[PDB]
């Protein structure tokens, strides 16, 4: 499966759980902004790796990174 | 003159449009 | 002559002995 | 009905001309980088985008196309002004086949005068000119032009109507603009377009036809030259001169009253096909052809019902009844929710309309060359060439839309509620049918005609033409288009199917070969414009190849349109929009998803199709139909020559270069790709010399393409980071800033060049060959 | 065809037009009886009768050339 | 009524393509799908059909078939040459079948792997089979499709 | 049969497709989706086509997980449904709730 | 003409096709 981080310069702006075609991510409670919540991701065996999140991530540069990594059936699209 | 395969050609390609309607009037009437 | 014997050999050996036991099939296998 | 106008919605200022990109929002904010200014020509022409209002977007589609005829108008000025100040037209009309017809010259600056062709230097147009392929002079025999200052008056009068057409534009969108239930009464305006636009439009053709074209061809058919009478043979004052030419019935306009029509059966012909003496139709055949199909077009716009004040007018048919009246069990609901959505959506008509208008430019392709319709036409072959090229190509573009909007409309203006159960919902809910069948009859019909060209250049470089697909090996013979030439040649004499006919439909079918009388230097009558066009395996061979290419190019563009808003890898397509790049590097790579993609493959694949067509064309009409008769004996010599194929045994049969050498790649390589393009490289210092420069302009231009088809803009943007950290080291900063070009755009600057490099070298290619021979 | 379509429940017709009864006896002797004997007497005219004469009559001509030179103004 | 689906979320569509009554006789005692039959007998029905017409093409088609070659010398040259070609064509489709075989298949036959392996033997010894069945009566054509007693005295 | 609803949920009407499900759904993994409905409206399949669904509980198998996310998101934006279920059903019948995973 | 035909149609025929389908078994089967 793909490889989801979360770095700690995010802004809790609710817009790379917005845009995800796969629910990969979901808001934690977090300290370090003033939304009080960071993203993370226990679902990374569903997601395809289509960046979509990373598009819509406002920052300079991206707090989520996906790091493509090996393929399954999920990852692939595949509905077959 | 008789008539050449040409034209048993055509023949057979009516007589497969019939024999079409004849395996479906045959299969609707098996029920 | 404008014969095509192959057709007869098909239509009126191998194709009725086909159709027979396309029939059998029909007639003896249980549903 | 009422036609129900608003009045002033639009005030005229200046004060959006000093701010572009006002009518998108993310435009409107200012240009920050480069990609504002392809932003901004992008979306300039989709109205849907900068207004949500239909009745708006309406009247910019409608005030576009008052404007749009406006330039065309333009445009038929500017050739009009071209024929009428700087032509040869004044002696061209004397000598229609041996002079060349010129409308411009090169004028003497830069050494540009070797341009000036000196077969078309005669009286008044003493400098030579640049030889042209119109056809337009031609066209203007035909309908009666002898003279220049009346093509004066038709320029002034076509620079009167373009602003006639801008003057309606801006009063139907400024002053005084219709609503969108104006638009919506589709059945009033298809009875208008059909009895109005094309009935009383060729009526009054014919009315031309009857008293300005059939007399003056007739005098420029009888033998005498340009001091000709426009004036004085027409109206009542003169209608005896209606009787000196082809004498008009008995009197006047009362045997038209009075019901008797055969006495008009000199001026309305049925005769048949092409006139020997001047290689063309007859024009009482024009006239009687464009009265007859005037007469249907009538009756063609007297089919839909119209309801309003008046009293018993109001019968007819309502289109929506109809849809919903056929309905079958095969397709559910059949044509319910299409009144719906082609009285809604702008994209679909335009689908339609487009696939319509290509599909009949090919059709007009065509039969202009299978029936001349102009006088000495048939013989100026760079003509010939160049307006089949032209027609095949501008029918092929437009084809290409068609499956262009088809997909607009299946992004935007689909809605699942109007589509229930109708066979534009059931298409999409078997499109993987659809779309896996066409993949694979377009997988047949490429190796069964591409392999049979394969397998010819394998054996003929292994020594076997024997074993070759051809007509001297294994012979693929085209029996059922054989058979539909027999039917067209013998359908003309008594105890046919047609008893009435002098002489058939074309020359083509089967019936003899008709050539024409002209000079060439000083030599004899020659010159064949048309001729039987035979069939055999390299027939069969290239239709399979055309077979192919218009299925892969529907495959692509059917493919775009019923996967446009999902697929099984991308469910959410149509959120996602028309033009998209891609849904990212995820699912294995989701690169050229969209629909806009499909019709950037499908360009290509247009390029391939119609390429090979005018390929077709250019060697097919030089093999077996264009030429010369021979002094002695009158023997038919083609513009290529005949082939001797050396058979397996050791003997020779004679074929034509067609039949010989377009069963192999290597024939099209080198007998018509290398041996006739040996007059558009030899062109330099001479009158074709520029078609070397386009020729040679355009290699360069599909070659750049490649640049923006193979390559992709993460390495231009970090190249681009290099060059601004130069620009910026030398304190030189533009504020707007430097990017790549977008994904998108750079696939459609790629299109855009490799369609621009590959269609100008193949102009250039065949006006340079069809100028020498 | 015709067979196969009427197997179909939209054109399978209802037991009333089985059993109708008088239609089917107008019918037939006016159709199936009488034109088809009508169209065999204008065959003979039209064709059998000018062919055992020596002149062809064919699917071509048959518009042109009358039975008689009398042509529908005897009628 | 004619396309219905019977499981709407399975993307398959019920036609008269699909679901005929003597279309699915057809389909269903075509000898991969007719019941009560061991896999290698399928294979032999399939292989005889198969081999039976792919001498054909090789005969009629191939580098020897010419009426202008050396008389009826290279027809035995012809017949052989499309014999082997067809045997071969055979020997491809039984590695094919037994490649399919032997890495473990996954499909909706009830066929092992080795059912599978007995589908592969017997399309071999049936389409080997079937080319030499239609080599002998292409051999035998000539007296076979004209009136042969007749022409032979005594 | 093969693809049967949980009780409780019935089945929205529409005609059928070709872009459904395949061998995968019946010997790896499917997909289910299960809302609820005011009314009897018209909704756009995920794999083509136009299908209607009535009042009450509707439940509907599909291929992918992300087609059930586009169904759902097309429920949210089109017609206001914000209750859809997506469960990961195994060949040998057994349901986990996948979405929302927080309940 | 000194030739061995019969090893040409050995290592370029049949041995290719015979290692395309070894190769196929080493990545097709399972442990
Ligand atoms: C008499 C001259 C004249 C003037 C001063 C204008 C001025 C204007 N037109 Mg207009 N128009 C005209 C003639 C004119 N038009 C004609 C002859 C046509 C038919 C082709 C149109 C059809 C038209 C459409 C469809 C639209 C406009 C629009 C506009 C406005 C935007 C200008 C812009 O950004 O593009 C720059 C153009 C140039 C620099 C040239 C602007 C105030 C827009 C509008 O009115 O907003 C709703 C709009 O979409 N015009
Ligand atoms: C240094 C390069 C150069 C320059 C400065 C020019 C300049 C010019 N060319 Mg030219 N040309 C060039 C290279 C160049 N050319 C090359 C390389 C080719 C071969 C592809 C041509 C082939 C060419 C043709 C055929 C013509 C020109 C014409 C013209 C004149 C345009 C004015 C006009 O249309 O009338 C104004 C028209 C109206 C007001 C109406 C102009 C002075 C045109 C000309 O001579 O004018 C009649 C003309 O027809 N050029
Ligand atoms: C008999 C009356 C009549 C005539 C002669 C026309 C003629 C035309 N219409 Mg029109 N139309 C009509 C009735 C008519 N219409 C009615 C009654 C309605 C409303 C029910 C419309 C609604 C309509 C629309 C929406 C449009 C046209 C357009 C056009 C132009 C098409 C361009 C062309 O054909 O090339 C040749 C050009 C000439 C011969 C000049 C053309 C001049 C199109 C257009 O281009 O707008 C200007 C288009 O937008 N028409
Ligand atoms: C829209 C097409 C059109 C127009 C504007 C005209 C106009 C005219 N025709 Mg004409 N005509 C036409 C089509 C047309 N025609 C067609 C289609 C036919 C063939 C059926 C004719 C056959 C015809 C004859 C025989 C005559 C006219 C005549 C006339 C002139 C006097 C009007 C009249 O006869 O009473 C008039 C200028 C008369 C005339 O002046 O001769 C030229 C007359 O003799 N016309
Ligand atoms: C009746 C004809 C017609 C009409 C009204 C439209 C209208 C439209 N099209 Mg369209 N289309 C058509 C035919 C038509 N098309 C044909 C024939 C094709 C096949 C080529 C296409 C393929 C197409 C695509 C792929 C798209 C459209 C899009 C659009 C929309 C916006 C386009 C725009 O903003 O202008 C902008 C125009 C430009 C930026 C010009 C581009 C550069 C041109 C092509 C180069 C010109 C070269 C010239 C011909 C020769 C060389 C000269 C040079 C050396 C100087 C608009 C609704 C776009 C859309 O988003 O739909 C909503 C879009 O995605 N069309
Ligand atoms: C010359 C280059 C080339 C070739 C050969 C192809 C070939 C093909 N294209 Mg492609 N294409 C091209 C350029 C080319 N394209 C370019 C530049 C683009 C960019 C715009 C595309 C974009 C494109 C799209 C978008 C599509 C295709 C499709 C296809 C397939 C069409 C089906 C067919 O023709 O039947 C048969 C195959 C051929 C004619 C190819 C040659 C086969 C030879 C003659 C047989 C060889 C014999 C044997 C196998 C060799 C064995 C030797 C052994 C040692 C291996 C075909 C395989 C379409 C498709 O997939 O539909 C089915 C499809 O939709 N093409
Ligand atoms: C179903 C039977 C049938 C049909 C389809 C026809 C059809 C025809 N008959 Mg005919 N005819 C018929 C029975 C038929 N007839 C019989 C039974 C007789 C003997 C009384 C005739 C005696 C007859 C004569 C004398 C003539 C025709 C003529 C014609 C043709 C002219 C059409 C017309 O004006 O009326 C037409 C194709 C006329 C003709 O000119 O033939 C081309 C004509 O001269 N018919
Ligand atoms: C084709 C003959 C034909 O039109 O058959 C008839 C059938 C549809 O006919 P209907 O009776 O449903 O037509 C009623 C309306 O839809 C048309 O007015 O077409 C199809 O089977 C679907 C096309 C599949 C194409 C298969 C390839
Ligand atoms: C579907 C169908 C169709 C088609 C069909 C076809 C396609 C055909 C065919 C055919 C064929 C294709 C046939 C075949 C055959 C065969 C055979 C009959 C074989 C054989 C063989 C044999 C007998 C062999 C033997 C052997 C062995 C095994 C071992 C050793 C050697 C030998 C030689 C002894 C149609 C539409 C028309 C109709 C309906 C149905
Ligand atoms: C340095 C410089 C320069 C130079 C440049 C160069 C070096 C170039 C080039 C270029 C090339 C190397 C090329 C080319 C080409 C072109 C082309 C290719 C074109 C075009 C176009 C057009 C306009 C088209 C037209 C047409 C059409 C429309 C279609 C049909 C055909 C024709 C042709 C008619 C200059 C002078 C600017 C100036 C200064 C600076
Ligand atoms: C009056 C007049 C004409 C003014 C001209 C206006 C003035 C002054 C400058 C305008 C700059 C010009 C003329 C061009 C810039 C285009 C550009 C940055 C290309 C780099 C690039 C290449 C080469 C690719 O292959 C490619 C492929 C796929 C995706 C992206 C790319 C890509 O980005
Ligand atoms: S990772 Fe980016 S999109 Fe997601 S919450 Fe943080 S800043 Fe917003
Ligand atoms: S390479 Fe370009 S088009 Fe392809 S997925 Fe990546 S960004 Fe999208």
């Amino acid at each position: 499966s793909h490889a989801v981080k979360i770095y700690d310069t995010c802004i809790g702006c609710t817009q790379c759980v917005r845009a995800c075609p796969l629910d990969v991510l979901e808001m934690v409670p977090w300290d370090g902004n003033r939304a009080g919540s960071i993203a993370s991701s226990p679902r990374t065996e569903d997601c395809v790796g289509c960046k979509r999140c990373e598009t819509a991530c406002p920052t300079d540069f991206l707090s989520i990174r996906v790091y493509l990594g090996a393929e399954t059936t999920r990852s692939m699209g595949l509905a077959y | 003159m008789l008539i050449n395969n040409f034209e048993v050609a055509g023949a057979f390609v009516a007589a497969l449009i019939a024999g079409f309607f004849a395996l479906m009037l045959s299969t609707t009437l098996g029920k | 002559m404008n014969v095509y014997p192959w057709l007869v050999y098909v239509t009126t050996l191998v194709f009725p002995l086909v159709s027979l036991a396309a029939l059998f099939i029909l007639i003896e296998r249980d549903t | 009905t009422r036609a129900t106008v608003d009045n002033n919605p639009v005030p005229t200022s200046i004060e959006k001309w000093g701010k572009p990109g006002w009518f998108e929002r993310s435009l409107a904010r200012g240009p920050k980088t480069t990609t504002w200014i392809w932003d901004l020509h992008a979306l300039a022409h989709d109205f849907e985008v900068q207004t949500s209002d239909r009745e708006d977007i309406a009247r910019k589609i409608f005030a576009a196309h008052f404007g749009h005829l406006g330039i065309v108008f333009i445009w038929a000025s500017i050739f009009f002004f071209y024929g009428a100040l700087s032509s040869n037209y004044a002696s061209w009309i004397d000598n229609p086949t041996g002079l060349r017809p010129s409308a411009q010259f090169a004028i003497p600056v830069f050494g540009q005068e070797v341009l000036n062709d000196p077969a078309t230097a005669a009286k008044g147009f003493e400098q030579g000119g640049i030889v042209m392929t119109s056809g337009l002079f031609h066209l203007w025999r035909a309908v009666g032009y002898t003279n220049q200052t009346q093509l004066l008056a038709t320029a002034v009068g076509a620079l009167v109507a373009a602003g006639l057409m801008f003057f309606g534009g801006w009063f139907h969108y400024h002053v005084r603009a219709p609503k969108l239930e104006w638009f919506q009464n589709v059945e009033s305006m298809l009875n208008h377009h059909l009895a109005g636009l094309l009935g009383l439009g060729s009526l009054a053709w014919t009315g031309h036809l009857i008293h300005v074209a059939l007399p003056v061809n007739q005098m420029l058919d009888k033998g005498m030259k340009a001091a000709d009478i426009p004036l004085p043979h027409e109206y009542a004052f003169s209608t005896e001169a209606m009787g000196n030419f082809f004498p008009s019935f008995k009197q006047g306009l009362l045997p038209f009253f009075t019901g008797n029509w055969a006495v008009y059966s000199d001026f309305l012909t049925f005769k048949g096909g092409l006139n020997p003496q001047t290689g063309s139709l007859w024009m009482t055949d024009i006239a009687h052809h464009h009265l007859a199909i005037a007469v249907m077009f009538i009756i063609a716009g007297h089919m839909y019902r119209t309801n309003g004040p008046w009293n018993p007018l109001g019968l007819g048919h309502s289109i929506k009844e109809i849809l919903e009246a056929h309905k079958g069990p095969f397709t559910g609901e059949g044509h319910k929710g299409l009144y719906e959505v082609l009285t809604t959506s702008w994209h679909a008509q335009l689908a339609i309309n487009l696939a319509m208008v290509g599909s009949l430019s090919i059709i007009v392709a065509h039969h202009m060359y299978a029936m001349n319709p102009y006088p000495y036409m048939g013989i100026d072959y760079p003509t010939q060439i160049s307006l089949f090229t032209h027609h095949m190509w501008i029918g092929g573009f437009l084809i290409v839309g068609a499956g262009a909007h088809a997909a607009i409309f299946m992004v935007r203006d689909y809605d699942p509620a109007v589509n229930q159960n109708n066979l534009l919902d059931r298409v999409l809910r078997h499109r993987d049918a659809i779309i896996s069948h066409l993949n694979w009859v377009c997988l047949f019909l490429g190796f069964h005609s591409f392999g049979l060209y394969v397998h010819n250049d394998t054996m003929q470089a292994l020594g076997r033409p024997g074993d070759m697909f051809a007509d001297w090996g294994i012979q693929l013979q085209p029996v059922f288009a054989q058979w539909i030439q027999s039917v067209n040649a013998a359908a003309f004499g008594p105890n046919s199917t047609a008893p009435w006919v002098s002489a058939a439909t074309s020359p083509v079918w089967g019936g003899n070969v008709l050539a024409l009388p002209a000079t060439v230097a000083g030599e004899v009558v020659q010159k064949i414009s048309i001729a039987p066009v035979p069939l055999g395996t390299a027939d069969f061979m290239i239709h399979h190849i055309h077979a192919l290419t218009i299925h892969v190019t529907i495959l692509i563009l059917l493919k775009g349109v019923l996967f446009a808003r999902s697929s099984r890898l991308i469910p959410d397509k149509a959120n996602l929009g028309f033009r998209f790049p891609c849904d990212g590097p995820g699912r294995g790579g989701t690169c050229q998803s969209s629909a806009w993609d499909h019709v950037f493959l499908g360009l290509f694949w247009m390029y391939n199709c119609i390429s090979i067509v005018i390929f077709h064309f250019s060697w097919k009409m030089q093999s077996d139909v264009y030429g010369t008769l021979n002094a002695t004996t009158k023997a038919v010599e083609h513009i290529v020559p005949s082939t001797d194929v050396l058979l397996g045994n050791g003997t020779t049969q004679a074929f034509t270069q067609f039949a010989a050498s377009s069963v192999n790649i290597n024939g099209w390589l080198r007998d018509f790709l290398w041996a006739q393009a040996a007059p558009v490289i030899n062109s330099y210092g001479g009158p074709s010399a520029a078609y070397g420069l386009f020729f040679l302009g355009a290699h360069f231009v599909w070659a750049f393409s490649l640049m923006f088809l193979f390559s992709g803009r993460g390495y231009w943007q970090e190249l681009i980071e290099s060059i601004v950290w130069a620009h910026n080291k030398l304190k030189i900063v533009p504020t707007i800033q430097p990017r790549a070009l977008s994904i998108t755009q750079g696939r459609a600057v790629g299109v855009a060049h490799y369609l621009l490099g590959g269609i100008v070298t193949t102009w250039a290619f065949f006006i340079a060959r069809f100028l020498a021979i | 065809a015709a067979g196969w379509l009427h197997l179909q429940p939209r054109f399978r017709p209802s037991l009333a037009w089985f059993k109708n009864a008088e239609s089917r006896l107008n019918h037939h002797l006016s159709a199936l009886f009488g034109v088809s004997s009508l169209a065999w007497a204008g065959h003979m005219v039209h064709v059998a009768i000018p062919r055992a004469y020596g002149k062809e009559v064919n699917w071509s001509n048959f518009l042109q050339i009358a039975p008689h030179d009398a042509g529908l103004s005897a009628f | 009524g004619m396309v219905s689906t019977d499981d709407f979320q399975v993307g398959t569509l019920l036609t008269p393509v699909n679901n005929s009554p003597f279309i699915k006789f057809f389909i269903n005692n075509l000898p991969i799908n007719r019941p009560g039959l061991d896999p290698f007998f399928r294979g032999l029905e399939v292989g005889m059909a198969h081999g039976y017409w792919l001498f054909g093409p090789f005969v009629v088609l191939g580098p020897l078939r010419l009426t202008a070659f050396r008389p009826p010398d290279i027809e035995q040259l012809s017949i052989l040459a499309a014999l082997i070609s067809a045997i071969v064509v055979v020997v491809a489709g039984t590695l094919a079948l037994s490649l399919y075989a032997t890495v473990g298949p996954d499909d909706d036959t009830k066929f092992g792997a080795e059912g599978w392996s007995r589908f592969a033997g017997g399309w071999l010894i049936g389409g080997g089979g079937g080319a030499l069945f239609a080599a002998l009566l292409y051999l035998f054509r000539g007296p076979l499709l004209v009136m042969l007693l007749g022409i032979i005295p005594g | 049969q093969a693809n049967s609803l949980p009780p409780g949920a019935s089945s929205p009407i529409f005609g059928g497709s070709t872009g459904g499900l395949l061998r995968k759904a019946l010997v790896e993994e499917k997909y289910l989706i299960t809302w609820g409905s005011k009314e009897e409206q018209v909704f756009e399949m995920p794999t083509g086509g136009a299908a209607t669904m009535v009042a009450g509980v509707n439940g509907l198998y599909l291929a992918r997980k992300e087609q059930c996310h586009a169904l759902h998101r097309q429920l949210v934006a089109k017609f206001k449904i914000r209750d859809s279920k997506i469960y990961r059903v195994l060949p040998n019948g057994e349901q986990t709730l996948i979405y929302p995973k927080d309940g």
